[PDB]
């Protein structure tokens, strides 16, 4: 029974290690995106006070 | 292109934020419904979606608001048994004549939001109580 | 439609002389020769089962 | 207050959208296919489900046969069409039909029958206190919020074109072409066989959707196009299919929307829509036109690929006379627009007055729509 018990929770482990991993990448994804979105602020900004 | 980036963000904000709002407080006066009604049988439910899985609480649920013996549930730990189960909670449903579309025992299981709250919500609105 | 399925008898169920054997015949039927205890759990839900069971039971 | 909201239900050929009277946008939106299974069933134990309605049949497409219930804007089997409302009242927005109006959406020109049987439908099995039918390209006119303009509409069945001065329709100069994505879909798996793809069954068709609505746009010009096409592959583009297979469709990203503008790729004597549009624009008045080349509104999920309102403002541009300006105001949300447009019809307190009441449908059978509906 043991032997059974933990290969359910290493599959487990290894679901939980994979869904972190791609959480990560997006979370880079959204800062760069972030960053993307004040530069296009400030180039219109600039063009609408001129 | 840019276009499609703002229709993007259109549906993305708006659709999703007003539908799952929507979800979650009616999942909240739902649940408050359920447990009001499952507390003859001592059985409390933290979480709407996750403990009505293997369809033991839904039989518990029905043999409360019926006042009706259903059929045993299938003893088991699987897969298979947990649809079974649902199998068993939506014929006794078809058997009071309730009109459920799109409704099936894999759907229940599996997990999905919207047809366990519909399904609530058929229970509440379709469904009377005998006393 | 509007049919129960689960609570109709099973379709085979539906169509003395000796009192020694015929209990030796009851009791030959459970898979072991006496019945089993009423209050021990079946040997399905005993955590003994070779085969994996459903996410569900396994979160809860 | 006393005041309930009113379902706004949109209804097209391709998808179903639902929510309710004042909010911005739709609550649900999910595509308008029905699905059954086409294989044998051996797992005894398992529940069954005869039918499968919405993203549901988009998930488990592969063993299932899908079927439009709305085809050209017109539905052929109600009963698909009742599950379908059924799951959208009862699953997408949990809410009771009889506390609500509900106001629905058609195509300008149809036959007479629908009205009546949704009418029916409407009145008898889901018991709405009140119900209305209204033209999809007025909505858009409201979406727009300019009481004067053209609107073109092209959705997944049907293309129509009204005109509208200060609130005023001309019923003659409204034009209806049969033209929409779903022949543009047929089309692309027609041309994709060219470069050795097949593909043959419906989920094949949704995959064959999947990728126009990924991998497609429009030529400015469309022998300039095919000369670079042909010169240099660098106009192309890879798409990966469910099953991990790579397929690469280069020359056809600009040929299925070209058949927007050219119909004879499908054999279709009819002309293009700049042509049909030019054509309902002439057929007005003269001191209205003025008016009207300087409001033309797109609207419909059809009229979402790239580079339609510049080839779209050329070639209007080509047919109208130099002295006046032509623009073409195409908003970003415009595949919803027809819903907000609903939803403002929902909001005005001179529309409470235009309900279609259950005592007025009781005395004067299906046949009302059309007394009191446009
Ligand atoms: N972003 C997009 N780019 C290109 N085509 C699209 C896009 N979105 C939707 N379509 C096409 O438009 C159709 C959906 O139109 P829709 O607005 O649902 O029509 P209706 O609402 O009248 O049924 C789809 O069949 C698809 O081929």
């Amino acid at each position: 029974s043991l032997n059974r018990r933990i290969q359910l929770v290493e599959e487990e482990l290894d679901r939980a290690q994979e869904r972190l991993a791609t959480a990560l990448q997006k979370l880079e994804e959204a800062e760069k995106a972030a960053d993307e979105s004040e530069r296009g602020m400030k180039v219109i900004e600039n063009r609408a006070l001129k | 292109d840019n276009d499609n980036s703002s229709a993007r963000l259109f549906e993305r904000s708006r659709i999703k934020a007003l539908a799952d709002e929507r979800e979650v407080v009616q999942k909240k006066t739902f649940t408050k419904w359920v447990n009001s009604h499952l507390a003859r049988v001592s059985c409390r439910i933290t979480d709407l979606y996750k403990d009505l899985r293997d369809g033991r609480m839904l039989i518990k649920l029905l043999e409360v608001l019926s006042g009706e013996m259903l059929p045993k549930p299938t003893k088991g730990k699987m897969r298979i048994h947990c649809l079974e189960n649902v199998d068993k909670a939506l014929q006794f449903l078809k058997e009071q004549r309730v009109h459920l579309e799109n409704m099936g025992s894999h759907d229940i299981v599996d997990g999905n939001h919207r047809l366990v709250l519909g399904l609530i919500w058929t229970i509440i609105l379709r469904f009377q109580i005998q006393d | 439609p509007d049919s129960n399925i689960y609570k109709k008898p099973p379709i085979y169920k539906q169509r003395s002389k000796h009192l020694i054997e015929d209990l030796i015949i009851e009791s030959s039927k459970f898979p072991a020769a006496q019945p089993p205890d009423p209050n021990q759990p079946a040997k399905i839900e005993t955590d003994y089962w070779p085969c994996p069971p459903s996410l569900a039971v396994v979160e809860t | 207050d006393d005041d309930i909201a009113a379902l706004v239900v949109d209804n097209g050929s391709g998808m179903c959208k639902a929510g309710f009277a004042g909010d911005d946008a739709p609550r649900a939106v999910f595509p308008s296919i029905v699905g059954r299974p086409r294989h044998q069933g051996v797992m005894v134990g398992m529940g069954q489900k005869d039918s499968y309605v919405g993203d549901e049949a988009q998930s488990k497409r592969g063993i299932l046969t899908l079927k439009y219930p709305i085809e050209h804007g017109i539905v052929t089997n109600w009963d698909d069409m009742e599950k379908i409302w059924h799951h959208t009242f009862y699953n997408e927005l949990r809410v009771a039909p009889e506390e609500h109006p509900v106001l629905l959406t058609e195509a300008p020109l149809n036959p007479k029958a629908n009205r009546e049987k949704m009418t029916q439908i409407m009145f008898e099995t889901f018991n709405t206190p009140a119900m209305y039918v209204a033209i999809q390209a007025v909505l858009s006119l409201y979406a727009s919020g300019r009481t004067t303009g053209i609107v073109m509409d092209s959705g997944d069945g049907v293309t129509h074109t009204v005109p509208i001065y200060e609130g005023y329709a001309l019923p003659h100069a409204i034009l209806r072409l049969d033209l929409a994505g779903r022949d543009l879909t047929d089309y692309l798996m027609k041309i994709l066989t060219e470069r050795g793809y097949s593909f043959t069954t419906t989920a094949e068709r949704e995959i064959v959707r999947d990728i126009k609505e990924k991998l497609c746009y429009v030529a400015l010009d469309f022998e300039q196009e095919m000369a670079t096409a042909a010169s240099s592959s660098s106009l192309e583009k890879s798409y990966e299919l469910p099953d991990g297979q790579v397929i690469t469709i280069g020359n056809e990203r600009f040929r299925c929307p070209e058949a927007l503008f050219q119909p004879s790729f499908l054999g279709m004597e009819s002309c293009g829509i700049h042509e049909t549009t030019f054509n309902s624009i002439m057929k007005c008045d003269v001191d209205i036109r003025k008016d009207l080349y300087a409001n033309t509104v797109l609207s419909g999920g059809t009229t979402m690929y790239p580079g339609i309102a510049d080839r779209m403002q050329k070639e209007i541009t080509a047919l109208a006379p130099s002295t006046m300006k032509i623009k073409i105001i195409a908003p970003p949300e415009r595949k919803y627009s027809v819903w907000i447009g609903g939803s403002i019809l929902a909001s005005l307190s001179t529309f409470q007055q235009m309900w279609i009441s259950k005592q007025e449908y009781d005395e004067s059978g299906p046949s009302i729509v059309h007394r009191k509906c446009f």
